[PDB]
């Protein structure tokens, strides 16, 4: 299961 | 006996030809179980190994709005690259991610892992305490002051840790038959002849799983790491691997030159010789 | 920035002539990710041909294979096209199989 993107470059 | 998972990402503009493409694949050790790709008519994760499709609808549906969302991200992730570079919206670029959890042979977690690219070079990496960065560059260090400032480490560690471990024993023991059971190289060495002087002697590995092996040709016993020719492992296209080291030999010197195998599905290393027919 | 692919091509099983088998042309450590793949029949572009979904090596260079169903024979000539940015023009790879 992938991991959720947690925030932005 | 050691297994790991990882998700890959690419991610890539196309400046007038399109909207920014984002692919994403999943692996168990050398298998690979997941994609997604933001071009495919209806973008859906899809199952890519047996194993995974066992999973229920909410899995897939939550797999699919997850990498959505990621897509979008990595979107706005490449207008900001363009930003922090002072590069034109004229050019394509490209952003990478992989991450993910390495298990011990206990089958608890070993290391965690995620690293980003931009443009092919190293951008930011979580450090192997899983609570720190290190920036390839300054660009890298903009970003590595926001991630700290939103507590990313801490999440990305949970992950890691967590679910990371949790689903990547599940999906062991679901696909044990195949993930589990290595499958040893077939081996065997042929004969080239280069003029009636010379010839090359080629040991061949194949049909083996996982990727990892070691082909190391010897004469007397001796090594000949600088003189053998090695390509790089391959796959046959069935989930298995295919490797061979090949040595130039003087004609009369056949039978001094030994190949030795090594991989996780032998019980012992092989020796191998020329056994013309 | 920019490296240039390498390129093998293989059959998945020892090549015996008459004998169904797979033409392989695994084309890997190149960056960036577009590529032109093309696997040839006497020159001529085969038209069923797969190819793996995008991935990456541990230094982020790229890596695909291609795949079609074939039977070899004496006459018939196979071969793999490669075109990418590092190339002024497409590096034609024919089929050995001794390799």
């Amino acid at each position: 299961q992938a991991s959720q993107d947690v925030k932005n470059w | 006996g050691s297994h790991s998972m990882r998700y890959f990402y690419t991610a890539m503009s196309r400046p007038g030809r399109g909207e920014p493409r984002f692919i994403a694949v999943g692996y168990v050790d050398d298998t690979q179980f997941v994609r997604f790709d933001s071009d495919a008519a209806s973008p859906r994760t899809e199952p890519r190994a047996p194993w995974i499709e066992q999973e229920g609808p909410e899995y897939w549906d939550g797999e699919t709005r997850n990498m959505k969302a990621s897509a979008q991200t990595y979107r706005e992730n490449l207008r900001i690259a363009l930003r922090y570079y002072n590069q034109s919206e004229a050019g394509s670029h490209i952003i990478q991610r992989m991450y993910g959890c390495d298990l011990g042979p206990d089958g608890r977690l070993l290391r965690g892992h995620d690293q980003s690219a931009y443009d092919g070079k190293d951008y930011i990496a979580l450090n192997e305490d899983l609570s720190s960065w290190t920036a390839a560059d300054t660009a890298a260090q903009i970003t590595q002051r926001k991630w700290e400032a939103a507590r990313v480490a801490e999440q990305l560690r949970a992950y890691l840790e967590g679910l990371c471990v949790e689903w990547l024993r599940r999906y062991l023991e679901n696909g044990k038959e195949t993930l589990q059971r290595a499958d040893p190289p077939k081996t065997h060495v042929t004969h080239h002849p280069i003029s009636d002087h010379e010839a090359t002697l080629r040991c061949w590995a194949l049909g083996f799983y996982p990727a990892e092996i070691t082909l190391t040709w010897q004469r007397d016993g001796e090594d000949q790491t600088q003189d053998t020719e090695l390509v790089e492992t391959r796959p046959a296209g069935d989930r298995t691997f295919q490797k061979w080291a090949a040595v130039v030999v003087p004609s009369g010197e056949e039978q001094r030159y030994t190949c030795h195998v090594q991989h996780e599905g032998l019980p012992k290393p092989l020796t191998l010789r020329w056994e013309p027919h | 920035i920019q490296r240039t692919p390498k390129i093998q091509v293989y059959s998945r099983h020892p090549a015996e002539n008459g004998k169904s088998n797979f033409l392989n042309c695994y084309v890997s450590g190149f960056h960036p990710s577009d590529i032109e793949v093309d696997l040839l029949k006497n020159g001529e572009r085969i038209e069923k041909v797969e190819h793996s979904d995008l991935s990456f090596s541990k230094d982020w260079s790229f890596y695909l294979l291609y795949y079609t169903e074939f039977t070899p024979t004496e006459k018939d000539e196979y071969a793999c096209r490669v075109n990418h940015v590092t190339l002024s023009q497409p590096k034609i790879v024919k089929w050995d199989r001794d390799m």
